[PDB]
């Protein structure tokens, strides 16, 4: 996962 | 400095505001020790970026990534990692729905001993660039003389507590880290560990995790003496149809325990709009309209982000902190820095008629208690014996035209710092 988005 | 509480470096403020601040490159530097191996617990990872934060001479040392990704996201991370032979992964079981592996921790094993770092930042560039984040650095823990019989334990029980936290994962690769910790002397530790772990906990096991763990530590190691509670976070769960369902019932009750005004600090749209990042700061403040519309009551508790004391009013918070200041905010009964945001998922909720505590997530924080230093209170350091509160006191209430940052609706009436609008979708 590279971010929340 | 008994606290060893630090802020991350922020790009784009005056160097004086970064003087006592740490970048991840600083934490991993050879000055902190000669690295043999490390474990990185987190939620989000940019593996290519992460590897580059290690000094060149250490980039080939074994690294373990402890994450909670499943399905394609798991495949993606594995794909990120494969180029790097020295990296292994450990998937934390998330058996309960809507749970995350949210804990941010580094275990750093050196030739000279061991270091534990508990913090608030994801392992991605943006989390360490222009955000307010927090870091606790353990001391260099020496290895226990191979000829001696000692526990290496602290008065705060950190070492046993840390092992229990790692043990709950039931993971082969962590067992080796548990064994590494057994062999080290953590007796100089002066903070208490507060963890969350996914599960449904009955009987005596309630006190082990989440806000019940906090309540237990506050009952046992704080004493009594109108002292407000302050809560500060970057994400907001579904708290229920009103304040009595959870916030003021079980949550505040744990927080006000010792041996009542509630202030919640959460960025407003204006705070985000004029930040160093502008609206994209809101990408790390995931309050969704679906949640917000269910609980409009909560927002009268909300206060703005202001951090002139640390020169970070424009560096949006990804740190989460909780504390118990005196009525004039000049001192505090305790301070907690943690990964836990304001949600039941992270803190726990009472199920089955109050006999069960349900937690969805892994979380981890350190509690600073004055008794662990032999004091009764900490004086607040007004300008970042005296605890460095990183944001301004007392907190300022939302004006009448302020709204909480909500990340999935558009903001198009006014441009941000970089002249951009925000239109998610
Ligand atoms: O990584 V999240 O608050």
């Amino acid at each position: 996962k590279l971010n929340y988005k | 400095n008994p606290f060893q509480f630090y802020l991350t470096r922020v790009s784009g403020v005056k160097p004086k505001y970064n003087s006592g601040a740490l970048h991840i490159k600083d934490i991993l530097s050879p000055l902190f020790g000669t690295l043999v191996s490390s474990a990185q617990f987190n939620y989000c990872f940019d593996v290519d970026w992460l590897v580059k934060q290690y000094p060149p001479e250490f980039r080939k040392k074994p690294i373990l990534l402890v994450h909670g990704d499943k399905r394609e996201a798991k495949a993606h991370l594995h794909a990120q990692a494969k180029p790097y032979e020295n990296i292994s992964l450990c998937q934390a079981k998330l058996d309960i729905a809507f749970g995350t592996h949210h804990t941010k921790m580094m275990l750093l094993l050196y030739e000279e001993g061991l270091r534990v770092v508990i913090h608030t930042s994801n392992l991605i560039h943006a989390d360490w660039h222009q955000k307010t984040q927090g870091i606790w650095l353990s001391p260099l823990y020496p290895r226990i003389a191979d000829g001696t019989h000692k526990s290496g334990e602290s008065p705060t029980h950190f070492k046993a507590n840390l092992i229990s936290y790692l043990t709950a994962y039931n993971a082969p690769s962590l067992k080796e880290w548990i064994d590494v910790i057994h062999k080290h002397d953590l007796s100089e530790t002066n903070v208490y560990l507060i963890g969350s772990t996914p599960g449904r906990f009955q009987g005596s096991q309630k006190d082990n995790w989440g806000h019940f763990r906090l309540k237990k530590l506050l009952k046992d190691h704080a004493s009594s003496m109108s002292w407000p509670v302050v809560g500060q976070f970057s994400s907001v769960g579904s708290l229920g149809a009103d304040e009595s369902k959870w916030l003021c019932s079980e949550f505040k009750e744990s927080m006000l325990t010792l041996g009542v005004p509630l202030y919640l600090i959460y960025p407003s749209v204006e705070n985000v709009r004029t930040s160093l990042e502008g609206y994209p700061a809101g990408g790390s403040l995931p309050y969704s309209i679906q949640t917000a519309e269910k609980q409009n009551w909560l927002h009268s508790y909300f206060h703005k982000w202001s951090a002139e004391t640390s020169g970070r009013s424009n560096a949006m918070p990804h740190i989460k902190t909780y504390m118990r200041p005196s009525p004039d905010f000049s001192k505090i009964a305790w301070f907690l820095v943690t990964s836990a945001n304001l949600s039941k998922a992270a803190w726990g909720a009472l199920e089955k008629n109050g006999t069960q505590l349900m937690i969805r997530s892994y979380e981890l924080g350190v509690l600073f208690l004055p008794s662990a230093l032999g004091l009764d209170s900490f004086k607040v350091k007004q300008k970042f014996a005296t605890f460095p509160v990183p944001y301004d006191l007392p907190p300022e209430l939302y004006g009448s035209k302020d709204r909480p940052w909500i990340w999935n609706i558009p903001y198009v009436k006014a441009p941000d710092t970089h002249g951009n609008m925000w239109v998610p979708s």
